[PDB]
């Protein structure tokens, strides 16, 4: 029962080099298997990139050949992706996985963005219901996330609790910045009763801000 | 590099149904093939390997078969969780290459959306900007058309639409239509109207407010 824990910074400037780390636990990378790097482009295309076997033996996808470099560390039990001369076109979600017997274990993925655009922290805004229109049975609340980069936020309501009846719309890019919002649907004996907050994390600036949905004035 | 011809590119079966997805190798990979599932925004979990073998923890609703250049995946008694993406992968000849994927969708009946409009928060305003937001939830089919107005005059500038993929919980979609203005221009207008037109309804759903309020 292996675990893939892929670390590495998610924002790389063009021409520079992208270098990631998978961290294997509950299995020895020298023992067995082939340990790989797979990228998935937006639009869900999958490219196999390469690997290093249990015996330190590498194989790459030749469409990378020149710039790809996959190595490992026995002691710590980790392998490393290095990819030089990145372009915008190398912006994908990076997965490490194990090979042989198929692809049993996978990492959780890591989004990598190749851009000269600056990291902006996101401004969160509560979107309480319209003015006078008191509700009845149903009530719909929202949260809007503006002016952030790069791709990677996580809007949670309270903290998972409001799990059900939640829609978080995928982000849309305008001028190097993402705006995204999320709606939560509730009964009423729930709100304004229960402290319903919007919990957004944006890792690239460590900005786990919460905002509390209050009625307007 | 061997081309993994995956078919069909998408579907829409009902619950408890059964799907067969057939992946076609450009050559003859001797059963070196894997069947992956990607649940929405998550990672992958291998389903079949070496062509016909179930991976551990994998339900007996799943099962694959194939020989030579031609392999397939069937899922019996389909369930909500099963309505995700699927990809075949070949690991016989280098470089290993993946299929183009297969999206899977639950055929639902039509739904009229549940529309809510949201004035700008008095936190965005004090900040300079002002977005008038609009959610259209729980409807089918995906095709929707939302339109904005400002004191009657329709407005195409400053809008930004976002659809979610299908919710497996209820086989519906949702979309958020965002209008973004400058706090000054917002303050120079009274009415804000959001119009959803769906194949469901003959006349559009109108939610609007008065900034005056």
């Amino acid at each position: 029962d292996v675990q893939l824990q892929e670390s590495g910074p998610s924002l790389v400037k063009p021409s520079q080099s992208l270098s990631l780390t998978c961290t294997v636990t509950g299995y020895s990378i020298t023992s067995d298997f082939a340990w790989n790097w797979i990228r998935q482009f937006p639009g869900n295309k999958l490219e196999w990139m390469g690997y290093i076997s249990y015996s330190g033996n590498t194989r790459y996808n030749p469409s990378l050949k020149s710039r790809i470099s996959i190595t490992r560390d026995t002691s710590s039990n980790q392998f490393f992706l290095q990819l030089n001369s990145v372009t915008p076109e190398d912006t994908a979600t990076y997965y490490c996985a194990t090979a042989g017997r198929g692809f049993p274990y996978w990492g959780q993925g890591t989004l990598v963005t190749v851009s000269a655009a600056k990291t902006t922290p996101p401004s969160v805004y509560p979107l309480a219901p319209g003015c006078g229109d008191t509700t009845g049975s149903s009530v719909t609340l929202g949260c809007l996330v503006k002016g952030y980069f790069p791709e990677s936020v996580t809007v949670t309501w309270n903290s998972g609790s409001l799990s059900s009846s939640v829609h978080t719309f995928p982000a849309l890019l305008q001028s190097d910045l993402y705006t995204m919002s999320s709606s939560v649907t509730v009964p009423s004996s729930t709100w304004p009763s229960e402290t319903v907050t919007c919990s957004v994390a944006h890792p690239a600036s460590s900005t786990t801000v919460d905002k509390k949905l209050e009625p307007r004035a | 590099d061997i081309l993994m011809t995956q078919s069909p590119s998408s579907m829409s079966v009902s619950l408890g149904d059964t799907v067969s997805i057939t992946c076609h190798a450009s050559q003859d990979i001797i059963s070196n093939i894997g069947w992956l599932q990607q649940k929405p925004g998550k990672s992958f979990a291998g389903l079949i390997y070496h062509g016909t073998n179930l991976s551990d923890g994998v339900p007996s609703r799943f099962s694959g078969s194939g020989s030579g250049a031609d392999y397939s995946l069937t899922i019996s008694s389909l369930e909500s969780e099963d309505f995700a993406d699927y990809y075949c992968v070949q690991y016989a000849q280098f470089p290993w290459t993946f299929g183009g994927g297969t999206k899977l969708e639950i055929a639902r009946a039509d739904a009229a959306p549940t529309v809510s409009i949201f004035p700008p928060s008095s936190e965005q305003l004090t900040s300079g900007g002002a977005s008038v937001v609009c959610f259209l939830n729980n409807f089918y089919p995906k095709d929707i058309n939302v339109k904005w107005k400002i004191d009657g005059s329709e407005r195409q500038n400053g809008v930004l639409n976002s659809w979610t993929d299908q919710d497996s919980k209820d086989s519906t979609y949702s979309m958020s239509s965002t209008l973004t203005l400058t706090k000054d221009e917002y303050e120079r207008h009274n009415s804000y109207t959001c119009e959803a037109t769906h194949k469901t309804s003959t006349s559009p759903i109108v939610k609007s407010f008065n900034r005056n309020e």
